[PDB]
RNA sequence: CCACUCGGCACCUUACGAGAAAUCAAAGUCUUUGGGUUCUGGGGGGAGUAUGGUCGCAAGGCUGAAACUUAAAGGAAUUGAC
RNA sequence: UUGUAUUGGAAUGAGUACAAUGUAAAUACCUUAACGAGGAACAAUUGGAGGGCAAGUCUGGUGCCAGCAGCCGCGGUAAUUCCAGCUCCAAUAGCGUAUAUUAAAGUUGUUGCAGUUAAAAAGCUCGUAGUUGAACUUUGGGCCCGGUUGGCCAACGGGGCCUUU
């Protein structure tokens, strides 16, 4: 037969599972960024458990010894490319410093807010399902992407919609031809 | 010190030794002897299903007071007869003798549960459809 | 306040101001308003108050999270009271902590210098230093004696019958006070041995 | 009789220590975990029962289960009802 | 600038569909003219609310019975645990149950357990296999070359020769 499909799943659940002080904590963030899960929270988690893997293992490793510095400034330069780490911190020990918060900071849907264009996160991420957002030509309809720091300077509205300079909605049409019926009585 | 043997070239005396001493533990002695398969009445399944033969209703251990509500069954894989309980009150009108039900354990790996001195096994569903749609009002059960 | 004891006096007077001198010449503190103003940050926790045959027995957990902390245990017949009273004996229980890195030593210390042991009843807790973003990995009650102390990456181990709440506390009270008992090279220097405070301010301490 | 020394059955004093405690010159030198080596245990019953083997004139000895059943059985030390 | 309830325009795909694309020919995805939200009925579930373990001194019923309950337990009108109604909690297009197995288990222990009184040192001694077994033989001192790193010089590595060799 064919070789199999390789796939993985992609988070990992908290082993206590009635802890309050973790409970309320996890609800703020909800809260702040707009998230619809508990799932959206412990996705980013089990990324950045994985990111300290790497790192903690490598700092046993020999200054100057030829892994630790090709894949350490590997691990270093992707890191700065989406700015979750600032390049400030350009530094193996402090990417074990990295936190929760500074990776929601860098999802399409808090950048749209920020920016302007929406006025709440969760007027933001409607927006974004409904296809207005455009990042260069590009529509993206997805809220978790990340934004690289090239990529800020250029999202804005997608041409193909109102607010972007289309025909107005098929609900805004309607009622314009409505009225014009009852004044071309 | 300490009792065993520490040499370098010590290892078969260690090796042997644990497995000697392995046979104490519970769950260990019961996959080696395949006893799952020589006895209990499930020979080793998750679920089995059965034919009524009669009902019956149990007293439960002091000190509590119930008179609680049960079943024979002849499984239908091996012959062997069993005792199973009823769940949630009034269900027992839905099984009567010559049916056939699916039963399943009790939760506590062979023990019994609670008060009630015997009983090791819970009814599932009964003629293809489950208690829980019958209590709630969810399905009918046809007759025969 | 009027002070009763020597070092009281020294205190109000304002001749010591850091509780550093207290803990370099090893005095004894009787009065709880003493550490009440040379550590104001201090904060409290209360771990647990069960009913006893009526009488209430509380266990309660003083620090700042800055290297200070107390333990103290009371019974009293009223839960105010044993609060209350509670409290005063953990502020005069205060101890300091060591703490260090678990590798190059780039911007301040961050966890514990050395691995550590403390055994109360049949109750043992053994801490190990551990690499940043690791958190406290401990059990709810020993992890919030520790986040008071201002620990941040620790490894802990334990045995013996840990559900008994108070010899728990106490063992991993031993071990975190250990941390200062343990000699390391950088100790090795030789010092001159200060002149006492009541010494010094004799006078003042007098009368 | 006095001083010293090797070996032995005990005693008194001492706790860096150990232990759940009673207590301990080892029951110490163990989360700061490694001097050498032999045997035994893994919740309580069923049970030192059944079955096979082997030794004995016999009484019996040595080796030695499972089905099933149950939420405790057990150690040390405090206070003190009618 | 933040809550609680009368009112107004905007935005969109689930779905349907001319067409093109796709394909061996098709279906579907991606694209798109027309159509397609006001209880937006275009109505989210599955388990719980004594403790372990997030969350009710609420209100009606019942009679140690029907029942609940992994465990400790609740119930004999005055039910924080049964049954129903409100409200609340947890995970969520998923949630519960049974059986096996891994972690928790330093309850199989090489790392790393225990054997006075809690389970456990064999009546005693000899003895084969097995495991284990005291100290000692070229050490030190000179002279060149010498690579790497750090700020000429210092450290760390390495080669050659002499000294009875």
């Amino acid at each position: 037969p064919r070789a199999p499909r390789t796939y993985s799943k992609t988070y990992s659940t908290p082993k206590r599972p009635y802890e309050s002080s973790r409970l309320d904590a996890e609800l703020k963030l909800a809260g702040e960024f707009g998230l619809k899960n508990k799932k959206e929270i412990y996705r980013i988690s089990f990324q950045l458990s994985k990111i300290r893997r790497a790192a903690r293992d490598l700092l046993t490793r020999d200054e100057k010894d030829p892994k630790r510095l090709f894949e350490g400034n590997a691990l270093i330069r992707r890191l700065v490319r989406v700015g979750v780490l600032s390049e400030d911190k350009k530094k193996l020990d402090y990417v074990l410093a990295l936190k929760v918060e500074d990776f929601l900071e860098r999802r399409l849907q808090t950048q749209v807010y920020k920016l302007g264009l929406a006025k709440s996160v969760h007027h933001a991420r409607v927006l974004i399902t409904q296809r207005h957002i455009a990042v260069g030509k590009q529509i993206v309809n997805i809220p978790s992407f990340m934004v690289r720091l090239d990529s800020e300077k250029h999202i804005d509205f997608a041409p193909t919609s109102p607010f972007g300079g289309a025909r107005p909605g098929r609900v805004a049409r309607r009622n314009a031809a409505r009225k014009a019926e009852a004044s071309g009585e | 010190g300490k009792g065993k043997p520490r040499g370098l070239n010590s290892a078969r005396k260690l090796r042997v030794h644990r497995r000697n001493n392995r046979w104490a533990e519970n769950n260990y002695k019961k996959r080696l002897l395949g006893t799952a398969f020589k006895s209990s009445p499930f020979g080793g399944s998750s679920h089995a299903k059965g034919i009524v033969l009669e009902k019956l209703g149990i007293e439960s251990k002091q000190p509590n007071s119930a008179i609680r509500k049960c079943v024979r069954v002849q499984l239908i894989k091996n012959g062997k007869k069993v005792t199973a309980f009823v769940p949630n009150d009034g269900c027992l009108n839905f099984v009567d003798e010559n049916d056939e039900v699916l039963l399943a354990g009790f939760g506590r790996k062979g023990k019994a549960k609670g008060d009630i001195p015997g009983v090791r096994f819970k009814v599932v569903k009964v003629s293809g459809v489950s208690l829980l749609a019958l209590w709630k009002e969810k399905k009918e059960k046809p007759r025969s | 306040w009027v002070p009763v004891t020597k070092l009281g006096r020294l205190v109000k007077a304002g001749k010591i101001t850091t509780i550093e001198e207290i803990f370099l010449h090893s005095l004894p503190v009787k009065e709880f308003q003493i550490i009440d103003t040379l550590l104001p940050g201090l904060q409290d926790e209360v771990m647990n108050i069960k009913p006893v045959q009526t009488r209430f027995k509380a266990v309660v957990v003083v620090g700042d999270s800055n290297g200070h902390v107390g333990l103290g245990i009371k019974t009293a017949k009223e839960v105010a009271g044993a609060i209350r009273a509670g409290i005063i004996i953990a502020k005069l229980s205060v101890i300091p902590i060591r703490r260090g890195y678990w590798g190059t030593n780039l911007g301040q210390p961050h966890s514990l210098a050395t691995k550590t042991t403390g055994k109360c009843g049949s109750v043992t807790v053994r801490l190990i230093p551990a690499p940043r973003g690791s958190g406290i990995v401990a059990s709810p009650a020993v992890k919030k004696l520790l986040q008071l102390a201002g620990v941040e990456d620790v490894y802990t181990q334990s045995n013996g019958k840990t559900r008994t709440l108070e010899n728990t506390l106490k063992a991993a009270f031993v071990a975190i006070g250990n941390t200062y008992g343990f000699l390391t090279p950088n100790l090795w220097a030789e010092q001159p041995l200060p002149v006492s405070p009541l010494d010094i301010y004799s006078d003042e301490a007098s009368a």
